[PDB]
Formats: C-alpha cells, structure tokens, sequence
C-alpha cells in the first residue's frame, strides 16, 4: 500500500554520569525493525522485526558503523548547542532527531523529512522542497548557514530520494507477508449503568494495524462531543493497536446513539448501535 | 598549514633494533591514522585514533606499538621487526566533523634487513660528454652513475658552479637492482645533465653530481672491519673541456 | 562492507590525449569519494573529492571527476594528459568503520603510463669516459622515439637503465635516454643495445 | 538503511 | 520544556480469569524522557517487567510500553506506578478490566 520509513534518535547528556545516553530506532510504517542503545552490551544495531533478520553480516556491520558514527555526531551537537545557547557545561540536555521518506503504493517517492529538536523545541528542519531549512531560532540560524556552505541539503536530499527509498522498497518486499497487510479493527460495544437513569456506552476497536483510526459518536446521526471520553490509540504489544470511545446516555435512549469506525483495513466505515 | 609531517623520512633497521616513527599535525584534527604500504599495493590501514583513543586495530602485530601523546602527535614504536616489514609507513590526519577528508604525510621509508652488514654507501662517478654528440648536435650530456648501494634509496642532484640545477636533468625514477639473484643485492642509479657544447667547453665550469645516501646513524653501533656506512653525501665532479 | 573497484590495473595513453580512469564502489549509502595520485618516492596527494551535490567535480592538475549514482562510479577524467601525469592512481571511499570512526577504503590502484611526445627524434649511441679513471666508461642511447622499447639487461655483466624523459622547458626540447655499462672487460657500446651484433 | 551524518554537525 | 505523562493500564486481550495475558502500562506525551514505571500486583512490585525502545511522537514527546506476563484472577489487583520530574509524587493508576 502507501508507506514510510523513519529513524528516531535521542541523545541525553548526563554530565558526570559519563557520556550521553544515545538511543535510536527504525520504523517501517508502524512496525519497529531495528534499535541501538549506547548503554547496551552488544554495541550493535539490533533486529526488532523478524524480516530484518534476512539481512546478512555485511548489513549489520554497516548499519552498526553508521549508527555509532551518528551517536558521535549528536554527542558533538549537544556540545555545540551549549555554546550557541550560552549554557552551562553542567546541565543535562536532550537532542532529538527524526528523518525518513514516504513512498507511493508502487514504490514511487513522495516526500522526505529531516528534523532536529533541542530540549523538546524545534531546532532545524529541512523544508518540503528538500533544498533548504527552517531555523527555529538564532542558534539554528548559524547551523543553517553552516549546512548551506557545505552542501548538506543536497546530500540529505539524495539520501531521501535514493538510499531511503531503495531500503524502504526492499524492506517492504522482504517483509511483505506482514508489512503489506492491514488488520481491520475487531469491534464491539459495551453497556454499563452508572445510575438509575444513566448508562455508559463504550465503543471498542481492537487488533488493528496500522494505528491510524477514527472513532466517532453520533446522536441521531450528528457528531457528539459532550459527555464523551476518547482515549489515545495504544499498542497491544503484539504489533496491533487498541482504541475506545465512550458516551454517557440517558436510559432508554441508547438506540439514538451510533459509533462510527474508520480504518484503512475497512472497505466501508462501520456503524455500531446498541 | 594543511600539512602532516613525519620523521624520520628514511630509516634502516636490523632485526634487533628499536626505533620510533613520529607524526605531527597542526590542523586541529582529532583523528589520526597509521598505514603500511608495500610496492604495487594501496595503503593498508593499521591504526585509527579518535580523541587520543585507539579506535581501530587492524590485527597489527605487537612489534608495532602505537602511541598518542596528544591530539597533535602520533607515534609508532618499532621493535624486533622482520625484512618483510620493509615498507612505506604513512601517517594521516582527518577532521571528525564537517567535510570528511584525509591528509597524508610524506611517509617513512623503512628498510629492515637481516644484518646491518648489508648496508653500503654508493660509489659515484661522473662521465664526460661524448665528442660525437657534440659533433652531431652541439649538445653535451653528462652522465652520473651511482653504484653498490643498500638500501635502495638516494636523492640525486646536479650542481653547476656551486648551485643546484634542475634544468636539463633527468634521473631514473627508480633504482636498478644490480643482480636480481640476491634478495638483498645492491642497487645502482643514473642521471643525465644536458648542456650546450659551448658551456661544456668553457673549462671554468664546475659540474658536481651529488648523491645523498640514507643509512646508519650515530644512534646505531658498528663493529666491523669496514667503515661505518652512515647517512652521507658522496659526490663526483668534472670541469669543462676546451678540446 | 564498503569495497572499491578500479577495474583497470594498468592504463596507457599518448601524451596530449584524454584520460578516463574508472572507479566503482559498493556500499549501502553514498560515501565520500576521492582520487589520490602517488609518485614512487612520495606519499599520496589528493586530486579531488566528492561530498557533494553536483556530479562533476574539479580538481588540481587539470583533473575532473564525474559521480554517476545509477552506476556507483566515480571516474577520473583529464582532457589532455602531460607526460608527468604518469603515476599511481587510487580512488577511495570515506565511510564509518565498525567502531563508527571514519576511514578510507582504497581500490587496488591504477598504473598510468604516458607515452611522451618527443619532437623530431634523432636516435644515436654515445660512449662517455670517466672524468677520473682511464678505462671506465658508459653508453648513452639518446634521442630515440617514444615507440622504441628498451629490453632487459641480458648477460649479467651489462646493466641497462630504463627510459627517462627530460623536458628542457625554455627550448621546447624533450628527449629520451637510457644508460648502459659493465665491469666486463671493455665490451663495446656498438652492440650494447642489442642491434645485430657486428 | 542509515545515512551518513558526518556533515550534520551544528 | 516539560510535559507530564499520560498513563494507561490495560491487558493485551480481554481479561479472562483462567488465561495467560499481558498487562500493559503505556506512558506517552512526556518530556524529558527519564521516567520511572513499575507494575504492581496487590501493591507489590512485579519483577519480570520489560519495556519498549524509547521513541517519540510528532510532538517530540516520548512514549514507552511497559509490560509483564500475568494470569488475572477475580481476587488480584493490578496497577502502574509512574514517576517523572513533572510530578510532585508517584502517580498510581489501577487496572480496570474495562478501562
Ligand atoms: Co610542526
Ligand atoms: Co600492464
Ligand atoms: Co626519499
């Protein structure tokens, strides 16, 4: 279907407690496939999905080298941030990074991303055109100029349109059996009385992949927000996702409320009624 | 200065000796490399250092012992080598951020030999221009022949009236193995200096062929019949001829 | 992991003609790319590098290179080659090692021979006498044309050097020469360069 | 497949 | 600069008193990333508790799944206990088999 690959890294300085904690993860759509943790024993990029274990030693050696190199880059970036923001060498700080590519249903390139955040605030982000940057502030402005003079945008662009797409397409094929299927939500509704004149209706969606889903309560066919709760989509731990939405109703009016469920694995949106 | 420096430039060793290569770099770089290079081959990585810490060891035998005193210096201590360790030892330097690049040093030319008794300075002769070439062309070519040297490296230069000349000189780019039978035979090199017949024919002109040799030093010790074959210049000379 | 291939170990061009030196690499991302040149005595000089962006790179000594992504090639080019370009050539990739610190991986190298352009050859053989001794001499084969092959030393007594090119710049005059000698009992230059001994 | 980030220095 | 964690406690499959299951604690929406989570059987710390690899949303805010294998009964009670710099004291969230 339509698809993405993403990498995330988080560096956390811990002055006096040693070098920064570094943790990186790779995703294809909503499926994690690799990880690296600077505090782990192996000091290796490690598999997190079975289809990535098809790759041979040369892959693992290469990805390990490149991820370790990146941990060193971002460690240095923690250092440089201290000087730009004029901060004490004693603080603990956080640097976060994300990049990736989207491809169409037959593997055509659609989009690339590259972004940094410092202490949870945007720092620098490659623009949609993949040839320039949005600097969040004056610090990131210096980085932007530095990246322009060296041709960082070109080298990021070529990665996003080339290696990123090529890898994504390959992972999709090797992991077709699981990455290329949707799990439509299994749905049901529950009824609980809260008093003698009120009940709770809860709409459930379980066992779905991917995570994107919408759940909507209507009363007489009209969107209802009052007296509802809606939890954040949540992982089951087994690769699939869970969600629910609840509405308070007066006893004897249950038949007036409807729950709608939308998910790519559903040909037509579902409707549940008590 | 975008220059990595290495000493010594040339070195000769027996199988017993201890020596040290030194490498220096002023570019502020935090990564430095040692390589070994044999003839007809590319540089082969031995060591990487990042932040004065050893990052990569390419199964380097213990007879090579690396050291990093500070971010500017890298040493390579050499102890009890074999003849097969004879090679170009290249130091290199690189940034750890920005635009990746490597700057190479000029290298240490190392010869390890079974016994220091193999080491000889060159004999040097200068040969006067032929009368026939003069008659044919009105040019006059001098020839310098340096022979019987080991190890296989000399710097040859021409000197006319007390001044080095580069004009009209050509030197064999590589020494000649005098007898390819011995795995340790001596070498010869030749050079040519081509001047006008009239200049050659002015008997005030002084032509000196100078051959810098690299061999033993005061550091090494010598207990043999012959004279101690130290790092030296040996020369031959010739005056112009009226005829 | 990262390997580099220079498919042609040895290339020969005539002075003034154009040169292409092929280089391919194999790596799961786009690495840093380089061409070095090395003369026999010295260490390695950088010619050019790709980081980069534009596929066509300009270097020193009149060298350029073209990066071809669909090929993974980084071919060294030069419009008009000078005799002194004759050297060893290495392309290299820069990429993380297993430890994350960066390193160079070299191809096996390409030997470049260039056939020098020598103007108006006038081949000849000369005998030169020591400026000190009486019976000590050498032979000079000179002013022959670049096609001419110098053969091996043959009999163990006669040493013969390879070609050598001298570029007297302010004359426009270039010429080849080779030297011969022996300690053998005063054998003749006449037949020292193997030409139907008589 | 991870990129090279040697240039991503602030 | 500082975001407080959302917390959900729930099982992987519908709770059935005989059956093996997984008990999940999902903590999301928080910053900075240092966080303390344990799962509790009757007020007591469970020891075989795994977690996911630290990752983050388009928010830049972090999320983690903590989990344990358990076999629910009618008697036993389960909870997550979370601590984070943004919290004046540990937050306890009890497991409800219906949420
Ligand atoms: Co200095
Ligand atoms: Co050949
Ligand atoms: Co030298």
């Amino acid at each position: 279907g339509s698809h993405s690959m993403r990498y995330f890294s988080t560096s956390v300085s811990r002055p006096g407690r040693g070098e920064p904690r570094f943790i990186a993860v790779g995703y294809v759509d909503d499926t994690q496939f690799v990880r690296f943790d600077s505090d782990a024993a192996s000091q290796r990029m490690e598999p997190r999905a079975p289809w990535i274990e098809q790759e041979g030693p040369e892959y693992w050696d290469e990805e390990t080298g490149k991820v370790k190199a990146h941990s060193q880059t971002d460690r240095e970036n923690l250092r440089i941030a201290l000087r730009y923001y004029n901060q004490s060498e004693a603080g603990s700080h956080t640097l976060q990074m994300m990049f990736g590519c989207d491809v169409g249903s037959d593997g055509r390139f659609l989009r690339g991303y590259h972004q940094y955040a410092y202490d949870g605030k945007d720092y620098i982000a490659l623009k949609e055109d993949l040839r320039s940057w949005t600097a969040a502030d004056m610090a990131a402005q210096i980085t932007k100029r530095k990246w322009e003079a060296a041709h960082v945008a070109e080298q990021q662009r070529a990665y996003l349109e080339g290696t990123c797409v090529d890898g994504l397409r390959r992972y999709l094929e090797n992991g077709k059996e699981t990455l290329q299927r949707t799990d439509p939500p299994k749905t049901h509704m529950t009824h609980h009385p809260i008093s003698d004149h009120e009940a709770t209706l809860r709409c459930w969606a379980l066992g779905f992949y991917p995570a994107e889903i919408t759940l909507t309560w209507q009363r007489d066919g009209e969107d209802q927000t009052q007296d509802t709760e809606l939890v954040e989509t949540r992982p089951a731990g087994d690769g699939t996702f869970q969600k629910w939405a609840a509405v308070v109703v007066p006893s004897g009016e249950e038949q007036r409320y409807t729950c709608h469920v939308q998910h790519e694995g559903l040909p037509k949106p579902l409707t549940l009624r008590w | 200065d975008t220059e990595v420096t290495q000493t010594p430039k040339h070195l000769v060793m027996g199988m017993t000796n201890k020596k040290s290569l030194k490498c220096e770099q002023h570019m502020g770089h935090r990564a430095m490399y040692w390589y070994k290079q044999k003839a007809k081959k590319p540089p082969e990585l031995m060591f990487v250092y990042s932040y004065e810490k050893l990052s990569i060891n390419e199964s380097v035998p213990s007879r090579f012992s690396p050291e990093c005193p500070n971010s500017s210096l890298l040493n390579l201590h050499l102890h009890a080598l074999q003849p097969e360790d004879s090679a170009l030892y290249l130091c290199a330097s690189s940034p750890t951020s920005g635009i990746y690049e490597q700057y190479f040093g000029p290298g240490t030319r190392l010869t390890v030999t079974e016994d220091l008794k193999n080491v000889f300075p060159p004999e040097v002769a200068v040969f006067e221009p032929s009368e026939a070439e003069i008659s044919h062309t009105q040019k006059a070519t001098l020839v310098c022949l340096a022979t019987g040297f080991y190890p296989d490296h000399v710097e040859l230069s021409w000197w006319v009236n007390g001044k080095e000349v580069h004009s009209g000189v050509c030197t064999d780019p590589q020494p000649l193995k005098e007898q390819p039978a011995l795995n340790d035979s001596r070498y010869a090199l030749s050079s040519r200096l081509r001047v006008s017949a009239t200049f050659w024919q002015n008997p005030r002109n002084h032509f000196r062929c100078q051959v810098q040799f690299y061999g033993l030093s005061e550091n090494d010790e010598w207990t043999q019949d012959r004279a101690k074959p130290v790092t030296q210049i040996v020369s031959a000379e010739a005056w112009g001829r009226a005829d | 992991a990262q390997s580099v291939t220079q498919p042609d170990i040895h290339i020969t061009v005539s002075e003034g003609a154009s040169l292409e030196l092929r280089c391919n690499y194999s790596y799961g991302a786009t690495p840093y790319l380089f061409w070095y040149v090395q003369s026999p005595g010295q260490g390695l000089q950088l010619l050019l590098k790709y980081f980069s962006g534009d596929t066509l790179v300009q270097g020193i000594k009149g060298f350029e290179a073209e990066f071809k992504r669909s090929q993974s090639s980084f071919n060294l080019r030069k419009p008009s080659v000078h005799w002194s370009d004759a050297a060893e050539y290495f392309c290299a990739v820069g990429a993380p090692s297993g430890a994350g610190s960066y390193q160079l991986t070299f191809g096996k190298g390409t030997k470049l021979s260039v056939i020098p352009n020598i103007q108006n050859p006038d081949p000849a053989v000369y005998q030169l006498r020591d400026s000190k001794s009486s019976d000590k001499s050498v032979c000079l084969f000179t002013d022959f044309d670049s096609q001419t092959n110098v053969s091996q030393s043959k009999d163990s007594d006669v040493y013969i050097t390879d070609k050598c090119v001298l570029d007297m710049r302010s004359m426009d005059f270039k010429s080849n020469s080779a030297v011969a000698w022996s300690n053998k009992s005063d054998f003749a230059c006449a037949n020292a360069f193997n030409n139907s001994i008589i | 497949r991870f990129p090279l980030t040697f240039g991503w220095c602030f | 600069i500082q975001r407080t964690p959302k917390i959900q406690v729930y099982s992987r499959h519908p709770a059935e008193n005989g059956k093996s299951n997984f008990l999940n604690c999902y903590v999301s929406g928080f910053h900075p990333s240092d966080i303390e989570v344990d799962l509790l059987k009757n007020g007591e710390r469970i020891e075989k508790v795994e977690h996911s690899d630290l990752s983050f949303s388009k928010d830049w805010s972090f999320y983690l799944l903590y989990y344990t294998e358990f076999t629910p009964t009618e008697k036993d009670e389960y909870a997550c206990r979370v601590n984070h710099v943004t919290l004046s004291q540990p937050k306890i969230v009890k497991w409800d088999r219906d949420m």
